[PDB]
RNA sequence: GCCCCUAAGCGUGUGCUAAGUGGAAAAGGAUGUGCAGUCGCGAAGACAACCAGGAGGUUGGCUUAGAAGCAGCCACCCUU
């Protein structure tokens, strides 16, 4: 059931994805068919992968994107970071997708409320100090 | 509790009941929100889903004064709207009544009276 | 137990008790266990 | 700044001395006296509770309206007696002042904003003598420091003033002076 | 030293008013 | 420990051996070790004389020439460069008329101020009270004369005279005695020093050590060849107390490296027998770092006499000697032109400056060179099903985790006995 | 430690204890202050060590007042000797301290640490104190 | 000084003490028990309780053995 933010061009290289898909009883290599014949055909701006196997041996996903503080990750730039909060910009973004901003997960944890794009403009952004101009 | 901002809010709530005619009452059991977002967010056009925990549904009316019933504090009782999308938000989240599968139907606030459960569903029919 | 004569909490878990005459702490991590006398 | 007298009550007291006033002060009373420019050595017994309900409310100079068996004379509270350890209220000193009267009293002044955050802001005297009318006094004058680089003295030029009050000691004594934030080898090489 | 803690506090006593001699 | 004022001191010292630039070496060490000790040196005369005086070190002109110095100085005091007998310090004492307290004292004293822990603090008190022990009746004040005597001894009868001995075995048996509750206290005190290194014995781990005189760094090689700040002062024995810190090269095991006490020459052979700690450790290591100044008029000197303090440690308790690699710092900041001899007959000479300049880069990589053979080597198949078979396996100290595979993982790794063990099933 | 450069009389009376402070009892300097409760011929060392006690919990900023200073020797006649002939070497220096007297005071932004600081100052001193604060 | 030794009160009215405190003691530690005001919530039934609420992009960064919500930490403008 293991998510992940670590990096998408992942072609099987590295003890994140292959052991992922050496895990748990599955192929091989049948999620990493799908995987580089779908995700990184759509050339691989920001994926993560939430373990849902039903008895079947599947699981399928959306078109899966960091939220609007990371944004520039899948959409513009560099795909780098600061570790501190509040701290020095490192890129800006327009306001293009910005009702697709929400158009990937508007969860919350407990059962208390929606509306994360409301909850993002300043929830998931102030930690890092990554930029929306 | 302070009755200033509770009450200045949750009347002009249920003095929306004065303008509309037609909301529909559910009952909130608690999940995840990742599955409650596709409800609210999909088949909640323009509806609700809010808890009025259990809070100022009859007390709160009074602005109205057509409160003529007793059961609006009896279990838990929602506020999902249908004025603007009259069957739309109604049935919508009574197919999540086979869906969600974490509420009944109650019956709520249809034409301002008092209607049966029977007919309440002939009419979110009809 | 660390008997001496200033018992005091230390983590975030542990509450004092008076108990038989003497106040002690006690705590889930029993490292913590301090009584006075 | 208008405000209103705060009413109260003081019987005038019939014995004068040190245990008469000790017991005075054993029941609740605080001893005072009404002296000025109306000429009334008054000896008084004002009430504790209530003076000091007016006094940390409505600051310390505050203004009294006061029945001494059955007139109404409005006071200005000049001076207090306030022992070091106990910190109770020994005494008061309320000068008898009327309406119009441009009188100088002593206001406490306070800060507003936080700093650059890399100084250290430090008060040096919070309190200005200021000129203005009985029913006029004002309380807790504001100095902003707000985004204010070190190297910076705010003497007692730069407060600003209400209505009709004029100043009294010069614009030229600090007030707020911002240094520049020490580190601990400056800690250490202070006071050795 | 018992002895002098408890034959110099004798003087808290109500029939020797706070003094006694040699103490 | 007694503390007043001087600031004024001339120091003298016997060249009894030793070439000229030698002898005033020493007389050197007194100087910085008097300044350490914070007075100021005025003059400093030194004498040939193949062999002391046994009434008063230098001479008899001698002391008289110095008697007029400290006329001339007025400096309240005088320092001998060398450990001097009771009867000696006290004849000299009436010739200047002023201090004559010989170097085993200043350093002896030196250590009661600098030492802060209160194991430091005690080792102290045996020290400078074993050099007391043997000045009594020349601190004879007490037995000063205590000539009140004459006790009549008819004896085989009333005396009443309590006495049953003698003054000065009574007055000794005092001395004698705290003397060894004192030594009691420190032997138990080596419980505590176990039992803070218990997690270190077990788990065995490798432990570099650093040797070295008084002023050739140390400390200043810790504080940058790993991480952590401690005292770095530019006097004279700085550290009175070992630490020790983590850090490791590609080989995480820990060469834990601890920093010691510095090794004078000519130990005053009293405070150092309680100085265990720094020598406790030097028996249980895998290396040894001898540390040696450049900016030194003569670096192999103390390579030398530090080396024979560490001769004396491995004859007591037998054992191989460690490997022990002699690092050469306070170059490249070298304040010294001198550095090339070095450099044609000495090991290991890297620039380390410590300071800025760095040069601790070949030392490092050539640090993990010397230590103990490590001792674990494996390759191995490891099913898909792993989720545990890390166990160590990447995450271990030293586990290698440098070889892989799509079917498991190919893994071609280093692994610990008590860690990935046998368990990894090829 | 804190010595002064020079005294008139070097050997002097032990300064009397008695009666309430009647100058120095409010916070004039800092924010918050040390208020003594009791009379205590408080010394050099015990200075020095509150104030580092009070650097060691506030790491880099803030100002801190030592309001006291130690000027009044007391003297102590030396080791295992009888009574008589001289009064002895002076040895302590000695600030006359009592009630309401404020010893230290400290400007700090964080009010919680502030006073965290002032009760690992006020555990090095011989008598039982308070934290008064510049306000009333 | 007044229960018996031991002359005279197991005196009267209202409260406190659980320690044989009374019938030795310090820095200091401390969910003892009466009193008196103060401060938000404040006999709305608030608070306690049985409890639906469990990996929001939550394996984020600082970085990649993974950094398996979670070695560590410099921020919680955040909401049916
Ligand atoms: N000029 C210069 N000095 C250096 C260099 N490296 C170290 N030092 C000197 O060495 C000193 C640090 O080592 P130090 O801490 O004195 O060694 P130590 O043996 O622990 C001192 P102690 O005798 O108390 O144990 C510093 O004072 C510094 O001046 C360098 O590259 N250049």
């Amino acid at each position: 059931l293991i998510k992940l933010q670590i990096q998408a061009g992942q072609a099987n290289p590295a003890p994140p994805v292959g052991p992922a898909l050496g895990q748990h009883g599955v192929n091989i290599m049948e999620f990493c068919k799908a995987y580089n014949a779908a995700t990184e055909s759509q050339r691989g701006n920001v994926i993560p992968v939430e373990i849902t196997v039903y008895e079947d041996r599947s699981f399928t996903f959306a078109l899966k994107t960091p939220p609007a503080a990371k944004l520039l990750l899948k959409a513009a730039g560099v795909q780098k970071g600061s570790g501190e909060p509040h701290k020095t910009k490192v890129a800006k973004v327009t306001w293009d997708q910005v009702r697709e901003i929400a158009e990937t997960k508007k969860a919350d944890l407990n059962a208390n409320d929606i509306d994360a794009a409301a909850k993002i403009i300043a929830g998931t952004a102030r930690s890092m100090g990554i930029t929306v101009e | 509790m302070a009755k200033a901002d509770k009450a200045t809010a949750v009347a002009d709530i249920a003095e929306q009941f004065k303008a509309s005619t037609a909301t529909v009452v559910t009952e909130y059991r608690g999940l995840t929100v990742a599955n409650l977002a596709e409800l609210r967010r999909a088949l909640g056009d323009s509806a609700t889903y809010t808890v009025a925990k259990n809070t100022l549904v009859k007390r709160a009316a009074s602005e109205a004064g057509i409160e003529g019933l007793d059961e609006l504090f009896a279990g838990p009782t929602a506020i999902a709207f249908v004025k603007g999308e009259a069957v739309d938000a109604a049935k919508a989240i009574k197919k999540f009544a086979k869906d969600n599968k974490a509420l009944v139907i109650k019956g709520g606030y249809m034409d301002g009276k008092a209607l049966s459960v029977a007919d309440v569903e002939k009419i979110a029919d009809l | 137990m660390k008997v001496n004569p200033s018992v005091k909490p230390i983590c975030d878990k542990c509450r004092v008790i008076r108990r038989h005459g003497r106040v002690m702490v006690i705590c889930s991590d029993p490292r913590h266990k301090q009584r006075q006398g | 700044t208008a405000n209103i007298p705060n009413k109260l009550t003081a019987n005038v007291r019939t014995r004068t001395g040190k245990g008469a006033s000790r017991q005075a002060r054993r029941d609740g009373k605080v001893p005072a006296v009404l002296y000025g420019h109306g000429t009334d050595p008054q000896h008084l017994e004002l009430n504790a509770r209530d003076f000091a309900a007016v006094l940390r409310s409505h600051g310390t100079n505050a203004i009294l309206t006061l029945d001494i068996e059955g007139t109404e004379q409005l006071a200005l509270t000049k001076a207090l007696d306030v022992h070091p350890i106990r910190r109770n209220i020994q005494h008061a000193d309320l000068l008898v002042v009327q309406r119009g009267e441009k009188v100088t009293v002593e206001v406490t002044v306070l800060v507003e904003g936080d700093a650059t955050p890399g100084t250290l802001v430090t008060q040096d005297a919070n309190t200005i003598e200021i000129e203005a009318e009985a029913l006029s006094i004002p309380e807790q004058l504001t100095v902003s420091v707000e985004g204010v680089e070190a190297g910076t003295q705010i003497t007692a030029g730069q407060i600003s003033l209400p209505e009709g009050v004029n100043l009294i000691s010069d614009p030229e004594l600090l007030v707020v002076n911002v240094v520049e934030a020490p580190s601990a080898e400056a800690l250490e090489e202070e006071g050795a | 030293a018992k002895r002098g803690r408890k034959k110099r506090d004798r003087k808290h006593s109500k029939a020797n008013h706070g003094k006694r001699p040699n103490a | 420990y007694r503390q007043l004022r001087l600031e004024r001191v001339v120091l003298v010292g016997v060249w009894t051996e030793g070439s000229a630039a030698d002898a005033e070496a020493s007389l050197a060490e007194l100087a910085a070790l008097a300044e350490t000790a914070g007075s100021e040196v005025l003059e400093g005369l030194i004498q040939r004389r193949d062999k002391p005086d046994p009434s008063t070190y230098i001479g008899s002109g001698k002391a008289a020439e110095l008697r007029e110095v400290v006329l001339a100085t007025g400096a309240d005091t005088v320092i001998c460069d060398g450990e001097l007998s009771p009867a000696q310090l006290n004849a000299l004492e009436k010739a200047v008329k002023v201090k004559v307290i010989d170097r085993t004292a200043l350093i002896l004293d030196i250590f009661a101020q600098h030492a802060t822990s209160r194991e430091g603090k005690a080792q102290v008190s045996l020290a400078q009270m074993e050099y007391m022990l043997p000045r009594l009746r020349g601190w004879g004040e007490s037995m000063s004369r205590q000539a009140g005597g004459r006790a009549g001894g008819a004896g085989g009868g009333v005396g009443t005279r309590g006495p049953g001995e003698t003054k000065i075995e009574t007055d000794r048996r005092r001395i004698r005695e705290r003397m060894a509750k004192l030594r009691r206290e420190i032997r138990d005190m080596k419980k505590i020093r176990d039992t803070q290194r218990g997690s270190r014995r077990r788990s065995e781990i490798p432990s570099v050590a650093i040797v070295g005189y008084t002023n050739a760094g140390k400390s200043s090689l810790l504080n940058a060849l790993t991480g952590a700040g401690v005292l770095v002062e530019n006097a004279l024995f700085a550290t009175l107390e070992p630490t020790t810190r983590r850090g490791e090269f590609e080989d995480g095991r820990p060469f834990v490296l601890t920093d010691t006490v510095g090794f004078v020459r000519h130990l005053p052979t009293q405070l150092v027998e309680a100085f265990r700690s720094t020598l406790e450790e030097v028996v249980d290591a895998d290396l040894l770092i001898h540390v040696v100044d450049g900016s030194d008029v003569n670096p192999l000197a103390q390579i030398n006499a530090v080396r024979t303090v560490i001769n004396e440690v491995v004859a007591e308790y037998d054992i191989a000697p460690p490997p022990e690699l002699l690092v050469v710092n306070k170059i490249d900041a070298a304040t010294g032109v001198g550095l090339a001899q070095l450099r044609r007959a000495l090991p290991d000479a890297v620039f380390v400056s410590a300071r800025t300049g760095d040069g601790l880069d070949k030392l490092r990589s050539r640090m993990g060179e010397l230590v103990e053979s490590t001792d674990a080597t494996v390759d191995v198949t490891i099913p898909y099903d792993r989720g545990d078979l890390v166990a160590r396996v990447h995450t271990d100290g030293h586990v290698d985790a440098t070889e892989h595979t799509d079917a498991g993982t190919r893994i071609k790794a280093r692994v610990p006995a008590p860690l990935a063990a046998t368990l990894r099933e090829y | 430690m804190l010595i002064p450069r020079k005294v008139k009389h070097r050997k002097q009376h032990h300064p009397e204890q008695r009666g309430i402070a009647s100058g120095g009892t409010s916070v004039s300097f800092g924010d918050y202050g040390i208020q003594a409760l009791e009379h205590a011929y408080i010394t050099n060392r015990q200075i020095e060590s509150a104030r580092i006690a009070i650097n060691r919990h506030i790491k880099r900023g803030g100002k801190v007042w030592i309001n006291i200073f130690p000027d009044r020797p007391l003297t102590k006649k030396p080791a295992e000797t009888r009574m008589g002939s001289g009064k002895g070497s002076p040895e302590w220096w000695v600030a006359n301290v009592k009630p309401g007297r404020v010893l230290f005071e400290l400007s700090y932004p964080d009010e919680k640490t502030a006073r965290d600081a002032l009760t690992r100052a006020i555990h090095k001193l011989p008598i039982k104190a308070r934290i008064v604060t510049r306000e009333e």
